[PDB]
């Protein structure tokens, strides 16, 4: 989950400045303009940090789901659990952020597409990553990446 | 040439008693028709990309990217303006359409006519026609003898 | 044709399905930060409203007139006949909205193309599509122009078939 409330016994340490924004609560993006286009749609599983493709079908309107390939739509930045809503930039917008990686195999200047899955993977183009792939916990990578659009 | 100002100086005083044909000077910074909802970047500049298409730079990963002169599959906006105090380029990022007056290259520049579509090269210069959308709206005007200018709509990918 | 279209001897007949209008407004979800530009369009040669314009420099102007997917510009959302202008919304925005198709049998979720009159099809003509456009509902008669609900986002990577 994007922030997993668990009560604690005990305060964490937390004065070091350096090395403290790579992680998986942190949600929006490291730059962002005022002029940056943002949408909320309902959401199915958990897209959080990755490419989304919107779903279309008692009938309701499209959802989104992770996704990628021919079929991406976006990439959803932030979730509210209470709503099940998810913000989502539109893929005709440029981001820069960190993103999931499938693997550890990304490094800088490795062009990344968007799998079936909304993950980034190495090599049309979608972004291009600008930091190795780090490991927040398990099998869960982090990476920092432009996204220009598709090729 | 290699500055938005002209580098020397003047020694007469401008006439402005006219109204027509004023803004073919190279230090016409931005836009000639501009939304206020752009969005707008600004990099640190790796040569002197001003007016020109701008590809992302990496190094060893001591220093942050930077921007330089570059076009192709690696193009990833344009350079409108710098501020040669800072060493910062502003960048429009390509999905974000513009207008107005960018560096035409000094190879068939007659040939180039309104309506005629347009790329960028190696080096960020305009050249006649692949992946990005860009429209000659004007024909190439002459400010020096290698130095060419013309006005273009860039408007995303194909 | 036109958009607003006239007295009335008698007036026209709950709030479900009052949108299905030709004047309706465009945007079923506008959003700040949406760029709109202005430009002159021929009024003899096509009403570009609600349909996709390319720009032609002409030698006194540049107008925009019904277009391609291939050579789109955009879309226009709307157009003041007083002045003859119209209101585009470039390729570059996403958009989500009415435009006019000439199919009236298109249903829910399909892909969709725009031809050269500026007009909502199927995608499957045979023409590669180079813009991702969905159907977000099943397109409707106004009688007699067909319009549907569509939600258009940037350029297709590769041209499918």
């Amino acid at each position: 989950m994007k922030n997993p409330q668990h009560d604690a016994s005990l305060l964490s340490n937390s004065n070091e400045f350096r090395d403290k924004n790579v992680e998986f609560f942190a949600s929006g993006g490291t730059r962002t303009s005022k002029f940056d286009k943002l949408e909320n749609h309902p959401f199915l599983g958990y897209p959080y940090k990755r490419g989304v493709k919107r779903v279309i079908q008692s009938h309701y309107e499209p959802h989104v789901e992770a996704g990628g390939g021919e079929d991406l739509y976006g990439i959803c930045i932030d979730i509210d659990e209470f709503s099940k809503t998810a913000t989502i930039v539109p893929i005709t917008n440029n981001f820069e952020g960190y993103l999931v990686a499938k693997d550890s195999t990304v490094k800088v200047k490795d062009k990344l597409i968007f799998n079936k899955d909304g993950a980034l993977e190495k090599v049309t183009i979608n972004a291009t990553a600008l930091t190795d792939a780090k490991q927040i916990s398990n099998e869960v990578y982090l990476v920092k990446v432009a996204v220009f659009g598709n090729k | 040439a290699l500055m938005k100002n002209p580098q020397q100086d003047s020694g007469l005083l401008s006439n402005s008693i006219d109204f027509r044909d004023q803004n073919l000077i190279f230090s016409n910074s931005g836009g000639v028709c501009t939304s206020s909802k752009d969005k707008i970047e600004n990099y640190p500049a790796k040569g002197y990309p001003y007016k020109r298409g701008v590809k992302l730079s990496f190094g060893d990963g001591t220093t942050e990217l930077e921007v330089e002169a570059g076009g192709g599959d690696d193009l990833y906006g344009v350079c409108s303006d710098i501020d040669e105090f800072s060493g910062m380029a502003t960048v429009i990022p390509i999905t974000n359409n513009f207008t107005g007056y960018l560096t035409l290259k000094k190879d068939g520049q007659n040939g180039v006519n309104p309506g005629d579509k347009l790329n960028f090269n190696q080096h960020g210069e305009l050249e006649k026609v692949k992946s990005v959308n860009a429209i000659a709206l004007s024909k190439a005007h002459k400010l020096t003898e290698d130095l060419f200018i013309v006005l273009a709509s860039v408007f995303g990918n194909r | 044709y036109s958009k607003s279209m006239i007295e009335n001897k008698v007036f026209s007949s709950c709030f479900k399905s009052k949108n299905e209008r030709v004047d309706a407004y465009s945007f079923a979800c506008s959003s700040y930060t949406d760029k709109i530009e202005e430009y002159l369009y021929d009024p003899a040669n096509s009403f570009p409203y609600k349909r996709g314009v390319k720009l032609v420099p002409k030698e006194n102007s540049i107008y925009v007139e019904v277009g391609a997917d291939t050579d789109m510009y955009g879309i226009c959302v709307d157009v003041c006949e007083f002045s003859c202008t119209a209101y585009v919304l470039p390729i570059t925005n996403n958009f989500e909205g009415y435009l006019v198709t000439r199919n009236p049998s298109i249903k829910i979720g399909e892909i969709l193309d725009i031809n050269n009159n500026g007009v909502i099809i199927k995608a499957g003509g045979g023409p590669p599509t180079a813009i991702n456009i969905y159907a977000l509902s099943d397109s409707f008669t106004i009688n007699s122009i067909n319009l549907i609900k569509v939600a258009i986002f940037g350029n297709r990577g590769l041209e499918k078939t």
